[PDB]
């Protein structure tokens, strides 16, 4: 029946689809959480230093007052002491995802519909289709699944801990920009 | 106050040598100057620059040398004096030189290979090699071979062949020829590939008369000469028959056929007026183009030849008077001299005719062997356009036939109006190679600031390229000084000589006069090639016999040689490479637009194909158009 | 032959060439008094003729020069002008023409003219006999002298003949190559016209054609039908592209003079205003020397703005204000643009990022105003407060963009910044309304080039009316929500949505300038610049064509493509067959197959302008009476018309005749002609002044006889007008001959020449003799058999002899019973006396088969041998015992032994 070569189509489009699209993004978004963990806690850094450093007249900061000085080094402090702990979190998932984005592009190498472009998910679509489409091509689809899943997992793991370091990213721009104006130690602390 | 001026190419062209000129009025001491070249697009690319000295010792001129390495392209070139930068835009052409095809035979039959030459050269006709693309066209335009040769130490000769197939259409076939850096310029030559075969005579028609007057009762003589390739005469029939032609009109005239037997190779026919007149008012030909078509049948009746004669023209003078070489402007208060050329009704040159003009009849001036004149007259300082006729003299002719033409000149508009004239006078002559021309160079002004001025500053154009450039003396006094100018193989085949000078007026305004004038000089090769038989006493070679042919010409020259039957050209002719055709090409790609003065400084400038840029304020109008205004 | 040079001695002049000297020589000889002297050996070719030299030198130092043409002259005593037809029809009789001229004073010649037997001609010499004459030509005269050749077989043939001088040392031989073509016409077919174009109407692979065979129904046998392939392009270009004028945007041009911002407003529309005339280069009609002072004003503007530079590397209206976002990426954006205009200072543009990365960066991807503007209308479309986060994003993501390429390894954290300024946008990009702000934001994220999928749906769905993005409020707003839609698009590549917007932002009529329109300005000239700078005209052709041709096995692959002067292609095959080409590629293309050979004649190819009227009768010395005259067929009386008539050797046109009719009106005889018969009158030329095309009104006259010849040669007439001598008619008659053809044999397109005696010869004859003629190389069947029915066809007369018994067997192993047909003429029956019903005994050659194997006619020609055998009961006669004594003898010696050879 046509039904059978158009699910075919589709399967096949799907995998061309996931082959050639989903693999490269998801690397490409897994190994960015590394590189700005590191810049914000760079400029984190600097903002510290700026902060009664050598000079002054850093804006409204050389005129802040001396007890305030105290709790932005302790809050800043704060927060670079726990940004820290997220690097190898991240650092180890952007190695593994590029490993096992490197093992899907090899297995998928290895191996009517046209008004279901509406569709636009290629997620975890391929199994299930199989599953419809069932009730030596056919041995690396199955295994392909796994892959995706367990990249997807690799992935989350990385937002998760992007997630978490907001956290304590935000505290410290906020500050930031509030003594930045005529904000006096009253406000800051009290929402500190 | 110094000023500072410089002095360009109207349109420069890429990988040719080019010269710029840099002046300073009132200036003491030396200075360094710096010339930098930008690309107009992004003004930053750094095309070419160069840096040098002016001295006093020079009276403060200075000659600088540069090359482009290589939507009309445009250019800056900016020229800094140590205080003063001055900066003028040019226009770029990408012409990079010419393309001369040479064919070996006119016409080709199917079967026979044609081989053909590329000549290479630059705007200076010296041998330069550059990659040439080649394509061969048939006549419904439908190219059928192409190549992309290249030519490094051939002395820019390329030799080419091709195969015609078989089975080809009869008809006109074309070669072109363009250079990869500029594909929009390509050089063609049409040949005809039809099917015939050799004759063994040519016959020649020749009117008596070049020209055909409307009142000759007795009509028109047209005599036939057929003569044996070889030289001996032909005798035979000869059937001729005329006919009126207004260009694509070939209106034959049945009852002017006429049959004569052409004895001794001789033949005369007559055109009477009535018969032509039957064909068709007696006034109502004027424009119409005569032609005669022969056809000799030889006794024997084996061989038969066609020859015709087209475009005779019907004219009520036997010459003309044109002004093309004439300048259209004049300098009130100063004598005006008008080069009036005459000409036969064809085209060619007039034979001593001599001119007047109405006003002043005592001036007669005898045309000389180029057939223009000089007329000179008095100006009065008026302001108002002038109007001037001519018309012809010739001796033993009535008033009928005379010749008639009237031109107006208008005033050059001086700057401010200070009445600042400066003239160039030069006897006119077929000028050869190593004469001496003494130029007369005048000036008219005001005698509060007459003892200001003390020298001219001249330059000399041919090809776009500025030849030289110098200074004339000048002291209080002399209101009319000599300039012994010098004339070598590199002038050819005609140059312009302009003249300028500078000075402060009542008002403290920097004011430049300049005036420009056309030479003409007799056109000749560039060296001297000679060829001729080697012995110099022996009789008419019999068939296959050794010959010694004697080539005379510059030292390490490349030399081409073709020999192509005599009957050939009897059918076609058209196709012919020849230096007078390479002058005319050279003459064609001149940038200047005016045969003299224009309106005011910067208009001469501008014709002359020069712009000059001064650091007060004066400059000349931009240029965009390769092509002179029509 | 006394003091007469033989044939063999004298040689014969071949070379006959249109263009020679085709050398290259260089002048290296030392040279004196500036000149260079160059000494040359050549061979003057045997044609003899005028030679034209023209030198053409390129000297490394003088150029072009070209040299008058030199001129040399070829002259003999006596020579010969062998004029011959360029083409001959096969199968047909044409007359050449063998003048032969003398120069000399007071000398007359007696010459003996020869022509050299040609297999490839049925001319009247023999291999035994040699078809010479005899003239005299007086001094300084020219003597004609035609020879009549039918042409066999189709090439490139060979016309000998030669001259020699009696008690004279002066002998010349010409020979002229002409090429025989078979009889038909010049007439081409097309053979099919057919459009390349895939992606249209195609297929999902490559497009197929097949081209059969043409038709070539009347194609001559054994002629080549060359076929040409021509691949023809279409490179279409005409969008309507429009431009806004040039002289019409002077106003924008503003002195940037002010504390900031009036300065930036200022210097804005100066700035994006010089960048569009640089990249449209509309500076030749707007003022070329006025850049100049626009790159002035725009460096005054920018150092007046780096005056107010703070500390920090920021840029603020004032320097005691804090800075503002907005303002400094403004400025930064302002700044990217110019770089290529002014010599920017990139230290300020990095110290200028590094600030704007540094103060908040993008711990999630927003960025905050704290500072804004003191012009509320520098914003423009930003003044809205509703999704801001967005537009001011975007803007800032622009900015940096711009910015990106100048200062990129000074701060390498530009990327992460990037990357999570995409990502902020991509989280709640289902949030916007606004279509400036999904048009803003839609731009920003078309550079990195991850705005596809759902996103690029909703951007385009955001669209309304399909050509616009408007929105209910100022038009500012609707002019820089289409210049960033229109952006959008170009950097999306998508060109079948462009033309639309470009075509209504011209219709706009919009030019700005003033208060609160310069982003409106600025975006609008800066989307019209990117458009015009990469807006390709079609799409570049890419089409490769593979022909596969049967007889070539190698297919032949052609690439057609724009920007290389390929879309005409041609292609040649020598053989003609059901080819295929198959098409390939983006690209529009046509192919036209086309075959050319030679078509059958027909019959309608005649003389096509006259009918001619020649016939010849005896005397009521022969004196023969001859007429000659023709009928024009058209509407008018002909022209003056020319006739040449060739005389048969030995006779000569009557003088009293001639003189006669001289006098006649409408006609006239040339004086020269008048008075002759010195030598001979072979040729004669009339002249007539017209022809009537209603009624035969023509003459006839008398022909006399002086010198008898055997084998007289054919009388020829030719007709044709004065202006055209391709319309000539030309006819040929002979006393004997039925309409002065030369005898021949043919089958089909296949003749033989039959001018040839009908047996070798006949007495004194004995067995030696017969001995010796019949031992010969051609002699490989002899039969003795009993002739007794003979047919008689229309072309030559046809025996069926029957073979009663086979003596000998030759390559036709024809046993006793079948019959056999001889083709001979019905004159050689009386020469060799056959008689019907009787005995004969004839061999022949084994080239003389005529037909296909089953068909062996035979030809009975001059080397057949053909002898009558006495009756049985014939030889007891006294006569006749000789004869049939030898006849057995000579049977019973081949029988039993046969003929050595």
């Amino acid at each position: 029946t046509k039904e059978g070569a158009a699910a075919l189509c589709k399967m096949k489009h799907l995998a061309d689809k996931v082959a050639k699209e989903r693999s490269q993004e998801l690397k490409d978004r897994t190994q960015n959480f590394a590189g700005y963990i590191e810049f914000e806690l760079y400029r984190i850094d600097y903002w510290l230093e700026k902060l009664n450093g050598p000079k002054g007249r850093k804006d409204g900061y050389a005129k802040l007052s001396d007890s305030d000085i105290e709790k932005v080094k302790e809050i800043f402090n704060k927060a670079k002491d726990g940004i820290t702990k997220q690097l190898p979190e991240a650092k180890k998932a952007g190695e593994e995802a590029g490993k096992l984005h490197t093992e899907v592009k090899k297995a998928a190498e290895n191996a009517t519909s046209y008004e279901e472009n509406y569709d636009w998910s290629a997620n975890a679509l391929q199994v299930a289709l199989n599953s419809w489409e069932d009730v030596e091509w056919q041995t690396p689809y199955k295994e392909t699944v796994e892959k995706l899943r367990e990249l997807e997992d690799a992935y989350q793991r990385g937002k998760k801990a992007h997630d978490a370091m907001l956290g304590y990213a935000n505290t410290a721009y906020a500050v930031n920009t509030k003594v930045e104006q005529e904000k006096p130690l009253t406000e800051v602390i009290a929402a500190a | 106050s110094p000023m500072y001026s410089i002095i360009t190419p109207n349109i420069l062209r890429l990988e040719s040598e080019e010269t710029m000129v840099l002046e300073a009025h009132d200036a003491q001491g030396d200075v360094p100057v710096t010339v930098t070249v930008h690309d107009f697009p992004g003004k930053k690319l750094v095309l070419s620059s160069e840096k040098t000295v002016l001295t006093p010792a020079t009276n403060h001129m200075g000659n600088v040398t540069f090359t482009i390495p290589a939507r009309n392209k445009f250019v800056t070139v900016q020229a800094t004096f140590g205080t003063q930068v001055v900066e003028k835009v040019v226009l770029v052409s990408l012409q990079s030189g010419y393309l001369f095809i040479q064919t070996d035979k006119t016409i080709y039959t199917p079967g026979s290979t044609v081989l053909y030459r590329i000549f290479t050269v630059n705007h200076k006709l010296l041998p330069v090699g550059r990659t040439v693309m080649v394509n061969i066209e048939n006549p419904e335009g439908i190219p059928v071979k192409q190549d992309s040769l290249s030519s490094q130490n051939q002395l820019g000769v390329l030799p080419l062949s091709w195969d015609i197939p078989e089975l080809v259409n009869m008809g006109q076939w074309k070669i072109r020829a363009y250079y990869e850096n500029s594909p929009q310029q390509v050089f063609s030559t049409e040949f005809e590939v039809k099917e015939y075969v050799l004759p063994s005579f040519e016959v020649i028609v020749e009117p008596t008369e070049k020209f055909y007057y409307i009142y000759n009762e007795k009509g028109l003589e047209v005599t036939i000469t057929a003569r044996f390739l070889y030289g001996k005469k032909v005798e035979g029939t000869a059937f001729v028959i005329f006919g009126i032609q207004d260009g694509e009109q070939r209106i034959s005239l049945p009852e002017s056929l006429k049959r004569i037997p052409i004895e001794d190779g001789s033949g005369e026919v007559v055109l009477s007026r009535k018969v032509l007149l039957d064909g068709v008012r007696a006034e109502d030909l004027v424009g119409k183009s005569l032609y005669v078509s022969a056809t000799v049948i030889l006794h024997s009746g084996s061989d038969m030849v066609q020859a015709e004669r087209s475009g005779i023209p019907i004219v009520t003078s036997p010459y003309q008077i044109h002004f093309t070489k004439t300048p259209k402007y004049f300098k009130p208060g100063m004598p005006f001299d008008l080069m009036v050329f005459v000409t036969n009704p064809d085209g060619s040159p007039a034979y001593r005719v001599p001119v007047a003009v109405q006003g002043e009849d005592t001036v007669q001036s005898l045309t000389q062997g180029d057939g223009v004149a000089k007329l000179s007259i008095n100006t009065h300082p008026s302001q108002k356009p002038l109007s001037i006729t001519v018309r012809t003299k010739k001796q033993e002719l009535s008033e009928a036939e005379q010749a008639t033409r009237t031109m107006q000149a208008l005033p050059y508009s001086t700057v401010g109006n200070s009445n600042n004239y400066l003239h160039l006078s030069v006897l006119r002559t077929e000028l050869r190679p190593g004469e001496t021309l003494n130029v007369n160079f005048l000036l008219r002004m005001d005698r509060a600031h007459e003892a200001k001025i003390r020298y001219y500053t001249y330059l000399i154009m041919n090809k776009g390229r500025l030849l030289k450039a110098g200074r004339q003396v000048r002291e209080p006094g002399q209101d009319l000084v000599v300039l012994p100018l010098s004339i070598t193989t590199d002038f050819i085949p005609s140059f312009r000589l302009v003249a300028y000078y500078t000075l402060i007026g009542a008002s403290g305004q920097r004011e430049v006069v300049a005036d420009s004038v056309w030479v003409d000089v007799k056109d000749s090769c560039v060296g001297s090639l000679v060829v001729k038989s080697g012995q110099s006493e022996d009789r008419q070679p019999v068939p296959g016999q050794q010959m010694t042919l004697k080539i005379e010409g510059d030292h390490g020259a490349r030399v081409v040689l073709v020999a192509v039957d005599k009957g050939v050209f009897v059918l076609n002719k058209k196709n012919k490479l020849t230096q007078s055709k390479i002058w005319d090409v050279v003459e064609k790609a001149d940038i200047g637009c005016t045969p003299g003065s224009g309106k005011d400084y910067a208009g001469v400038f501008s014709d002359a194909g020069l712009t000059f840029t001064s650091s007060s304020g004066q400059q000349t109008a931009q240029r965009a158009e390769l092509q002179c205004p029509q | 032959d006394e003091d007469i040079i033989a044939e063999e001695n004298i040689v014969s002049r071949s070379e006959f060439p249109e263009s020679w000297l085709w050398n290259v020589e260089d002048l290296k000889e030392p040279p004196k008094n500036g000149i260079s002297t160059k000494l040359m050996n050549i061979f003057l070719k045997d044609s003899i003729t005028t030679w034209e030299i023209l030198a053409v030198s390129m000297s490394d130092k003088k150029g072009i020069c070209v040299a008058d043409p030199f001129e040399v002259t070829v002259m003999q005593d006596f020579f010969i002008d062998l004029r011959l037809p360029y083409s001959v029809v096969r199968n047909e009789q044409v007359e050449i023409r063998a003048v032969l001229y003398n120069y000399r004073q007071n000398q007359e010649l007696k010459v003996r003219v020869e022509l050299l037997h040609n297999p490839a001609f049925c001319s009247l010499a023999t291999t035994k006999r040699r078809h010479q004459q005899t003239v005299t030509i007086p001094p300084k005269s020219s003597l004609s002298v035609p020879y009549v050749i039918v042409p066999l077989k189709t090439g490139l043939q060979e016309v000998e003949v030669k001259a020699a001088v009696y008690h004279h040392f002066i002998s010349d031989g010409v020979r002229k190559s002409l090429k025989v073509v078979p009889e038909g016409i010049r007439m081409n077919k097309t053979v099919a016209v057919r459009t390349l174009d895939p992606e249209r109407l195609g297929r999902e692979g490559v497009q197929k054609e097949d081209i059969p065979p043409a038709d070539l129904s009347d194609q001559v046998p054994d002629t080549e039908s060359e076929t040409r392939i021509l691949l023809q392009g279409t490179p279409v270009a005409q969008m309507t592209e429009d431009a806004v004028d040039a002289e019409r945007l002077k106003h924008l041009i503003v002195t940037p003079s002010g504390c900031g911002e009036e300065n930036m407003i200022g210097m804005t529309p100066t700035v994006i205003a010089v960048h569009y005339l640089d990249e449209t280069e509309q500076w030749e009609k707007f003022g070329l020397e006025k850049r100049q002072g626009a790159l002035e004003l725009i460096k005054k503007g920018y150092t007046q703005q780096l005056a107010f530079r703070q500390p920090s590397s920021a840029f603020a209206a004032f320097v005691k204000r804090a800075p503002s976002t907005w303002l400094t990426a403004y400025v930064v954006k302002v700044f990217s643009l110019a770089v290529n205009l002014i010599a920017i200072d990139s230290q300020v543009l990095c110290g200028a990022v590094k600030w704007l990365i540094l103060e908040k960066q993008k711990p999630d991807g927003v960025f905050q105003e704290d500072a804004p503007v003191i012009h509320q209308e520098m914003i423009g479309g930003l003044r809205n407060n509703n999704e801001k986060d967005m537009a001011l994003t975007a803007f800032v993501l622009i900015s940096l963009q711009e910015a990106k390429d100048i200062c990129e390894e000074q701060v390498n954290s530009l990327p992460g910044s990037i990357t999570k300024a995409g990502d902020f946008l991509e989280a709640n990009y289902m949030n916007l309304q606004r279509s400036y702000t999904v048009a803003i934001a839609g731009y920003a994220l078309a550079q990195m080039g991850r705005l596809k999928g759902p996103l690029l749906n909703k951007f385009l769905t955001t669209a309304k009316d399909k050509n616009r993005w408007e929105d209910p409020g100022k038009q500012l707003y609707n002019v820089e929500a289409t210049s960033y839609a229109l952006l959008a698009l170009l950097q999306l590549k998508d060109f079948d949505f462009v033309p639309p917007v470009v075509r209504w932002l011209n219709e706009q009529r919009y030019y700005g300038g003033g208060y609160g329109s310069t982003q409106a300005t600025f975006m609008v000239f800066q989307a019209l610049a990117q458009y015009q700078k990469d807006a390709p005209d079609h799409q570049e052709l890419n089409l490769d064509v593979s022909l596969q041709l049967p007889s070539r096995s190698s297919k032949i692959t052609h690439r057609i493509h724009w920007e290389s002067a390929s879309l005409l292609r041609s292609e040649e095959t020598k053989e003609n067959e059901g080819f295929t080409v198959t098409a390939e590629g983006k690209g529009q293309g046509t192919l036209s197959v086309v075959t050319m050979y030679h078509a059958k004649a027909k019959d309608q190819l005649t003389c096509n302008k006259f009918d001619l009227k020649v016939t010849i009768k005896p005397a009521p010395k022969n004196t023969m009476i001859l007429e000659i005259c023709t009928r024009y067929r058209g509407d008018q009386d002909a022209t003056m018309s020319i006739l040449d008539i060739s005389m048969m050797t030995g006779f000569a046109p009557d003088t009293d005749d001639l003189k006669q009719l001289a006098n006649g009106v409408d006609r006239y005889i040339s004086k020269y002609e008048l008075d002759k018969a010195f030598s001979d009158r072979n040729t004669l030329i009339i002249y007539l002044d017209k022809v009537s095309h209603s009624e035969d009104d023509c003459l006839a006259f008398k022909v006399h006889q002086y010198f008898n010849v055997e084998l007289i040669q054919p009388g020829a007439v030719k007709v044709y007008a004065y202006y055209n001598l391709e319309e000539s008619c030309t006819r040929f008659y002979h006393p004997e001959k039925e309409d002065g053809k030369l005898n021949k044999l043919c089958r089909d397109e296949l003749c033989r020449c039959a001018e040839e005696n009908c047996f070798i010869q006949k007495d004194k004859v004995t067995l030696e003799e017969r001995l010796d003629k019949a031992c010969e190389p051609g002699v490989d069947y002899v039969y003795k058999t009993r002739l007794v029915k003979v047919q008689l066809s229309n072309d030559f007369d046809e025996y069926i002899m029957a073979i009663e018994q086979t003596i000998k067997s030759g390559s036709d192993e024809v046993q006793v019973g079948q019959q056999r047909t001889f083709i001979s003429p019905i004159k050689c029956r009386e020469a060799l006396k056959l008689e019907e019903k009787k005995h004969y005994l004839m061999w022949g050659l084994s080239s003389d088969f005529w037909g296909e194997k089953p068909n062996l006619s035979y030809i009975i020609g001059k080397d057949t041998w053909v002898e009558h055998w006495p009756e049985e009961d014939e030889c007891q006669d006294e006569e006749n015992q000789k004869q049939c004594q030898d006849l057995g003898a000579f049977t019973e010696s081949m029988v039993v032994f046969g003929c050595p050879n």
